[PDB]
C-alpha cells in the first residue's frame, strides 16, 4: 500500500535507441504526470494521464509518448534518443480531490555517444593522520571514488556493518577528471569523522561503499575489462591502537 | 446593473447502455454562451454566442479539457453515491452542479456560489462566505470531512473570487453590444368576458431582455395578489422573454384596474388601463 | 428519487397572424427526472423539423427545455404540444390558444 | 471560464 | 520563462532568515507551490498557497501577491539541512500542469566556534603511493579554488555535522598522483589563512 514508485532508477543509452520508463502512483491516487528535469533546471511538463487517456500535453515532440493502464500505473516511451534527452524523468501522482502533485524518485537517464565510455569506480579509503588526532582529538577518514562514467553513484559509509550518517559529508556533485571532454570520467569524495578514541579501538571496522549504476545484461561487451554492470565497489579500514 | 456567470452541469446514469448522459451549459446574465453534450458528435465545448467565437483554439482545448474533467468527476460521484445510499446498478440516478459569480454595478466581486445535488435533492454546498459547507445528510458530512482536510473550499474560493470575475469582465467587454443591451417590453392588454356579469383582463409583456420584470395589477390604489394569475417568464426563442398576468373583474369596472409594468429597460414604470 | 411533473406552456415567438411565418414554442419546466418526451403536433400528426434547447435547471434543481419549430398559422390548422414523462400516467396534450 | 480542479466525492 | 527564479547560490548564515523570490507572468495563474530538492533526490512539496496574502507554517512563510506577480518564501531559523534547491511552481486555471522555475539554490553557511585551520596528509590502506590532502577546520569565510593543472584534483568545500559532539566542520580534499606534489603545494590557488597548520608530511 505504498508511495510513488518508478523504475528503472538509472539507465544508459546510446543515441538513436528507445526507452520505456515505468511509474506507478501512490495508492489512492489515479492521475500521473510526467516531467523532464535537466541538471540545475526546473522540471518541464511532458503530459498527464487520467482514466487511461491522455489528459493534457506539454510541448515536447512526437517521439515522446505515454500510456496509463487500468491499475493507474503509467509508461513513458521515448525513441530516437538524443544526447540532450539525458535528464531526470520524474513521475508525479495526484488524486482528484485536492490536486496536489507528489513526486516519485526519478528515472535517471544518461544518453552517451558510445558504451565503451562506461567505467565503474575504483574506491579507496584513506586513514586519519596522527597529526589530526594529537591536535584535535578527532579523526577524519576520506573516501575517494574515481574514474567512473556516468555520474550516477551513491556513496555510503558503514561502521561495524550498519550504515551511518552523522560525521559524513559527501560532495554535492562529482568533478570531471579531464574537464575538456564531453564524455569525461568523474571523481567524488566523502569524509567520515569520528572521535580519536573511536578510531583507536581496533575492533571497529569502517567501510566506504559505492553503488554504481551501469550497463544492463541486454547490452553488448567486446572488451577485455569486465563489463561495467551495475555493482557495489567497496573499500575498508579497521581502527588502530594507541 | 449587476451581472453573473453561471455554469450548469447535469449527469444522468443509464442502467446498461454505456456511460452517463452529460450536459454542461454556461451563461452570462440570461444568455447562454457555451455547451457540451456527451451525445453530440463534436466532443468539444461549443460556442453558442457571437462574442465567444473571438477566442482561439487554446481557450477551446482548455474548456474541452476541463469540461471533460467535470463529466468524469460526475461519473465517479454517481458510482460513489450508489454505494453510500445502498442503491442498485439497475437504477438510473442524477447529479447536478451549479457554480458562479455575481458582480455589482462596477464589474467587482459581489457573491460566489457552488451547489451540488443528487437525485433532485441538495447534497452539499458552499456557505455564502465560501469557507465551509452545508451538508444535512449523513453521507454528505463524510464528503465534508474529506474536503476540509484537502482544502477543497479554499481552491474554489480562489476561482470564484478571482478568475471567475476576471473572465466575466472579459466577456462583458467583448460582448458589450448584446450583454449590456436592455430591451423594452412591448406591452398590450386583452379582455375576453368569462361569464355574464364578469371578465378576464390579461396584461402582456413581450420581447424584453433581461427576464427580470414585475407585472402586478392594481385596483384603484390597492394590489391584487390573492387574485392575480401569473405565468412563469418564458423564452421567445430569439433571446428575449415573455410574461403575462391576469385578473378577473366585475363587468363595467375595468376602468378601476391598472397593470403596473416594472422593468430595467423602461425610463419610468408603465401603467395601462383597459382603453374602452 | 424526487419525482416532479412538468408545466407546459404553448405559444408563438411573435404575435400570430394567419399567413405570416412564425415559430411555435413549447416550453416545459419544473420537472424531475430529465427523461422527457416532447412532440409538437399539427392536426395530431407529429412535426418533423423540431429543435430544442440545451438542458438546464433552476434553483430548486428542476429542469426546463424549450422545443421550437418554424410554422405558418392559418385558421383551420390546429397546433398542440404532446408530453410524456414518468409522473404523468398518460401523455398530456396542450392545444395552442392564440391569447395565452 | 470554468474551474480546473473540481473535486470528487 | 513563464515562471522565473535566480539560480543563486544564495547564502545565509546558520540561524538567520533566508529569503527566496519567484516571479511569474500568466495573469491566470491561480495556484502556487514551493518544492524542495536535495542534491541527488526528487522535489518534496513544502508549502502550497491557494489565496493571495501570507501563509505561515512552522519555520516557513510564503507571501503571495497576484497584483504584482511574485511569491516570496522566507525560512526562519535556518538549519544546515535547509541547504537545498527551492523550486517555485504555478498551476494556471487552464489546466492541470505545473509550470516550474529554474530553482534557487540555498547554502546555509555553518558557524565555526573555534577555527583551527589545518592541512593533514592521509595515507592508503592498500599501498603507499596513493595519498590525499585534507584541508579541514577552516571557517566559513574561506573559498577553495580548483587548481589549474589537470593532474591535481581539488574538491569544493563541504560541511559535516557530528551530532553527538555537536560539532561542525568545513573540509576540502585534494589529490594528484604525479611525483611533483605535496600538501604544502596543494591549495595554492586558494587564499589559505596565514595561521594554517602544515604538520610534517
Amino acid at each position: 500500500d505504498a508511495g510513488v514508485t518508478q523504475s528503472p532508477t538509472h539507465l544508459i543509452k546510446t543515441r538513436g535507441q528507445q526507452v520505456t520508463l515505468r511509474c506507478s502512483p501512490k495508492q489512492g491516487h489515479d492521475t500521473v504526470s510526467w516531467y523532464q528535469q535537466a541538471l540545475g533546471q526546473g522540471p518541464q511538463f511532458i503530459f498527464q494521464y487520467y482514466e487511461e487517456e491522455e489528459r493534457q500535453r506539454g510541448n515536447f515532440p512526437d517521439r515522446f509518448s505515454g500510456h496509463q493502464f487500468p491499475n493507474y500505473s503509467s509508461e513513458l516511451n521515448v525513441n530516437a534518443l538524443l544526447l540532450g534527452d539525458s535528464a531526470l524523468y520524474l513521475c508525479a501522482s495526484s488524486d482528484t480531490v485536492s490536486y496536489e502533485q507528489y513526486f516519485g524518485p526519478g528515472t535517471r537517464l544518461t544518453v552517451t555517444e558510445d558504451l565503451k565510455n562506461v567505467f565503474p569506480p575504483e574506491v579507496a579509503v584513506f586513514e586519519p593522520s596522527e597529526a589530526e588526532i594529537s591536535h584535535t582529538q578527532k579523526a577524519t577518514l576520506v573516501c575517494l571514488a574515481t574514474g567512473f562514467y556516468p555520474d550516477h553513484v551513491e556513496l555510503s559509509w558503514w561502521v561495524n556493518g550498519k550504515e551511518v550518517h552523522s560525521g559524513v559529508c559527501t560532495d554535492p556533485q562529482p568533478l570531471k577528471e579531464q574537464p575538456a571532454l564531453n564524455d569525461s570520467r568523474y571523481a567524488l569524495s566523502s569524509r567520515l569523522r569520528v572521535s580519536a578514541t573511536f578510531w583507536q579501538d581496533p575492533r571497529n571496522h569502517f567501510r566506504c561503499q559505492v553503488q554504481f549504476y551501469g550497463l544492463s545484461e541486454n547490452d553488448e561487451w567486446t572488451q577485455d575489462r569486465a563489463k561495467p554492470v551495475t555493482q557495489i565497489v567497496s573499500a575498508e579500514a579497521w581502527g588502530r591502537a594507541d | 446593473g449587476s451581472h453573473s456567470m453561471r455554469y450548469f452541469f447535469t449527469s444522468v446514469s443509464r442502467p446498461g447502455r454505456g456511460e452517463p448522459r452529460f450536459i454542461a451549459v454556461g451563461y452570462v446574465d440570461d444568455t447562454q454562451f457555451v455547451r457540451f453534450d456527451s451525445d453530440a458528435a463534436s466532443q468539444r465545448m461549443e460556442p453558442r454566442a457571437p462574442w465567444i467565437e473571438q477566442e482561439g483554439p487554446e481557450y477551446w482545448d482548455g474548456e474541452t479539457r476541463k469540461v471533460k474533467a467535470h463529466s468524469q468527476t460526475h461519473r465517479v460521484d454517481l458510482g460513489t453515491l450508489r454505494g453510500y445510499y445502498n442503491q442498485s446498478e439497475a437504477g438510473s440516478h442524477t447529479v447536478q452542479r451549479m457554480y458562479g459569480c455575481d458582480v455589482g454595478s462596477d464589474w467587482r466581486f459581489l457573491r460566489g456560489y457552488h451547489q451540488y445535488a443528487y437525485d433532485g435533492k441538495d447534497y452539499i454546498a458552499l456557505k455564502e462566505d465560501l469557507r465551509s459547507w452545508t451538508a444535512a445528510d449523513m453521507a454528505a458530512q463524510t464528503t465534508k470531512h474529506k474536503w476540509e482536510a484537502a482544502h477543497v473550499a479554499e481552491q474554489l474560493r480562489a476561482y470564484l473570487e478571482g478568475t471567475c470575475v476576471e473572465w466575466l469582465r472579459r466577456y462583458l467587454e467583448n460582448g458589450k453590444e448584446t450583454l449590456q443591451r436592455t430591451d423594452a417590453p412591448k406591452t398590450h392588454m386583452t379582455h375576453h368576458a368569462v361569464s355574464d356579469h364578469e371578465a378576464t383582463l390579461r396584461c402582456w409583456a413581450l420581447s424584453f431582455y433581461p427576464a427580470e420584470i414585475t407585472l402586478t395589477w392594481q385596483r384603484d390604489g390597492e394590489d391584487q395578489t390573492q387574485d392575480t394569475e401569473l405565468v412563469e417568464t418564458r423564452p421567445a426563442g430569439d433571446g428575449t422573454f415573455q410574461k403575462w398576468a391576469a385578473v378577473v373583474v366585475p363587468s363595467g369596472q375595468e376602468q378601476r384596474y391598472t397593470c403596473h409594468v416594472q422593468h430595467e429597460g423602461l425610463p419610468k414604470p408603465l401603467t395601462l388601463r383597459w382603453e374602452p | 428519487m424526487i419525482q416532479r411533473t412538468p408545466k407546459i406552456q404553448v405559444y408563438s415567438r411573435h404575435p400570430a397572424e394567419n399567413g405570416k411565418s412564425n415559430f411555435l414554442n413549447c416550453y416545459v419546466s419544473g420537472f424531475h427526472p430529465s427523461d422527457i418526451e416532447v412532440d409538437l403536433l399539427k392536426n395530431g400528426e407529429r412535426i418533423e423539423k423540431v429543435e430544442h434547447s440545451d438542458l438546464s435547471f433552476s434553483k430548486d434543481w428542476s429542469f426546463y427545455l424549450l422545443y421550437y419549430t418554424e410554422f405558418t398559422p392559418t385558421e383551420k390548422d390546429e397546433y398542440a404540444c404532446r408530453v410524456n414523462h414518468v409522473t404523468l400516467s398518460q401523455p398530456k396534450i396542450v392545444k395552442w390558444d392564440r391569447d395565452m | 471560464s470554468l474551474y480546473n480542479t473540481v473535486a470528487t466525492l | 520563462k513563464e515562471v522565473e527564479q535566480n539560480s543563486g547560490p544564495l547564502s545565509v548564515p546558520e540561524g538567520a532568515i533566508a529569503s527566496l523570490n519567484c516571479t511569474y507572468s500568466d495573469r491566470g495563474s491561480q495556484s502556487f507551490f514551493w518544492y524542495r530538492q536535495y542534491s541527488g533526490k526528487s522535489p518534496e512539496l513544502i508549502m502550497f498557497i491557494y489565496s493571495n496574502g501570507d501563509k505561515e507554517d512552522g519555520r516557513f512563510t510564503a507571501q503571495l501577491n497576484k497584483a504584482s506577480q511574485y511569491i516570496s518564501l522566507l525560512i526562519r531559523d535556518s538549519k544546515l539541512s535547509d541547504s537545498a534547491t527551492y523550486l517555485c511552481a504555478v498551476r494556471t486555471n487552464s489546466g492541470y500542469a505545473l509550470n516550474f522555475g529554474k530553482g534557487t539554490s540555498l547554502l546555509v553557511t555553518p558557524h565555526i566556534q573555534k577555527p583551527d585551520p589545518a592541512v593533514y596528509q592521509l595515507r592508503d590502506s592498500k599501498s603507499s603511493d596513493k595519498s590525499v590532502c585534507l584541508f579541514t577546520d577552516f571557517d566559513s569565510q574561506t573559498n577553495v579554488s580548483q587548481s589549474k593543472d589537470s593532474d591535481v584534483y581539488i574538491t569544493d568545500k563541504c560541511v559535516l555535522d557530528m551530532r553527538s559532539m555537536d560539532f561542525k566542520s568545513n573540509s576540502a580534499v585534494a589529490w594528484s598522483n604525479k611525483s611533483d606534489f605535496a600538501c604544502a603545494n596543494a591549495f595554492n590557488n586558494s587564499i589559505i589563512p596565514e595561521d594554517t597548520f602544515f604538520p610534517s608530511p
